[PDB]
RNA sequence: CGCGGGGUGGAGCAGCCUGGUAGCUCGUCGGGCUCAUAACCCGAAGGUCGUCGGUUCAAAUCCGGCCCCCGCAACCA
RNA sequence: UGAAACUCAAAGGAAUUGACGGGGGCCCGCACAAGCGGUGGAGCAUGUGGUUUAAUUCGAAGCAACGCGAAGAACCUUAC
């Protein structure tokens, strides 16, 4: 069902970002809005705090998550039970 | 309340179990309904949905009346209410007594009350007084299930009758 | 006013509960307060509702003559310890 | 300890007794009906029959233990 | 035979206009009947109630609120 012509979407956000961090190594903690970009593995390895509406809730990000929209990894709907 | 009756069972082999808990094992179900011809008391499937369909060798319009008519005594058990005053008459008192005496003789039982007010000073001293006395009067058809008890604007009593 | 040692506490299954005990202390009368001790922990507290002797029902119980009292509502039967009992 | 009787959807009761077959009323849940609540009517759920076990083709049912409840059981000073 | 204290700013009658009746009569409407086809049973689609949430924006209340304001909520809209 996933939904993208040619060319998958990250945000120039996060995206120019990561590329800069290629070159110190690893980093620690980046905390992005973006969640409508979906996760190349240029990514895979680092720490990308995603918004959950209220929290920048950490995701370490493995190669197996890669076809893959930040979001996915950030609940922002919390609870079920009642 | 209802089962397959004789001729109405279509299920090939049946359990013949008879009128007392007797098993004959899994016989066709004509030679069943001819057996149970010859006995007289019908073939009633009592359990078709089972491993041989349990047919139990019964009249069984016979069996429904015999179970109506349990239902029936079964029925006939209630529990009456006796509301006694604080200051007491005693004709009045007599006759709630003698009725609740019937009662028990026919099978009830007897919830028996006292209607109180306000003025809670000798006032449970009082239903005591009554109700403690109609049973003494009335032991030996009757035996307490709840003694003098308080309810605030009461006094309740049970009244349950010697052997059911 | 006085300090009692339970000797045989009753177990009707028909009339009721008497308590023999001697006394070591003082005097022991039918409207006096009572607290009943084992080893560690208290057994029952209350009051004494029946007084009874062997000879007859007296009074208060002197010196350290054994007399059979009920105690309130008691709930331990059959050999108690210490019985101590409180007024002023 | 004695003897007697009992123990069942949540509550009060039948069935055991006659070995196969678990009902009834009150409550609980949902609906309807009403303007709305009760009442009413309907459904729906809910018991393995104190339990250990046996029996027997099969036990709530027959038997026993234990657990209990209930009644009676002769001793208070 | 016959009070008062206390208490209320009424209790009442006759009629009148209505409304009302498991009063009456005369009528009517898919109101029932007669008939067809459904809803309630299933899944989902919605809207609500309720309950969760950082918020589930607010309203609409029996018919005449509930596929409604919304004749188009990913952001916008959007008020949270
Ligand atoms: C110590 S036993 C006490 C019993 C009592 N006194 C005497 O017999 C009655
Ligand atoms: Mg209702």
């Amino acid at each position: 069902p996933r939904s993208l012509k040619k060319g998958v979407f990250v945000d120039d956000h996060l995206l120019e970002k990561v590329l800069e961090l290629n070159a110190k190594g690893e980093k620690r903690l980046i905390k992005t809005w973006s969640r409508r970009s979906t996760i190349v593995p240029e990514m895979v390895g680092h720490t990308i705090a995603v918004y959950n509406g209220k929290q920048h809730v950490p995701v370490y990000i493995t190669e197996n998550m890669v076809g893959h929209k930040l979001g996915e990894f950030a609940p922002t709907r919390t609870y079920r039970g009642h | 309340k209802e089962y397959l009756t004789n001729e109405r069972i279509r299920a090939k082999q049946v359990r013949v179990v008879g009128p007392d808990g007797k098993q004959l094992g899994i016989m066709d179900t004509r030679e069943a309904l001819r057996l149970a011809q010859e006995m007289d008391l019908d073939l009633v499937l009592v359990g078709p949905n089972a491993d041989p369909p349990v047919a139990r060798i019964m009249d069984y319009s016979k069996w429904r009346y015999e179970q109506q008519m349990a239902e029936k005594e079964a029925r006939k058990t209630e529990v009456k209410s006796i509301k006694f005053r604080v200051k007491i008459d005693e004709h009045d008192y007599q006759t709630k007594l003698g009725h609740i005496k019937r009662f028990l003789q026919e099978g009830h039982k007897v919830k028996v009350t006292i209607m109180f007010r306000g003025r809670e000073v000798a006032h449970p001293e009082l239903g005591e007084r009554i109700l403690n006395r109609v049973t003494e009067d009335l032991k030996d058809l009757a035996v307490v299930e709840m003694k003098p008890e308080m309810l605030g604007r009461d006094m309740n009593m049970l009244l349950a009758p010697v052997k059911v | 006013l006085g300090q009692a040692e339970v000797r045989a506490i009753f177990r009707l299954p028909t009339g009721k509960q008497v308590a023999g005990c001697m006394v070591t202390q003082g005097r022991i009368p039918r409207n006096a307060e009572v607290r009943v001790l084992r080893d560690g922990q208290v057994i029952w507290q209350g009051r004494i509702a029946s007084l009874k002797r062997f000879k007859e029902d007296v009074r208060e119980v002197a010196q350290g003559y054994e007399c059979g009292i009920g105690l309130d509502g008691f709930d331990d039967f059959r050999e108690g310890d210490v019985i101590e009992a409180f007024q002023m």
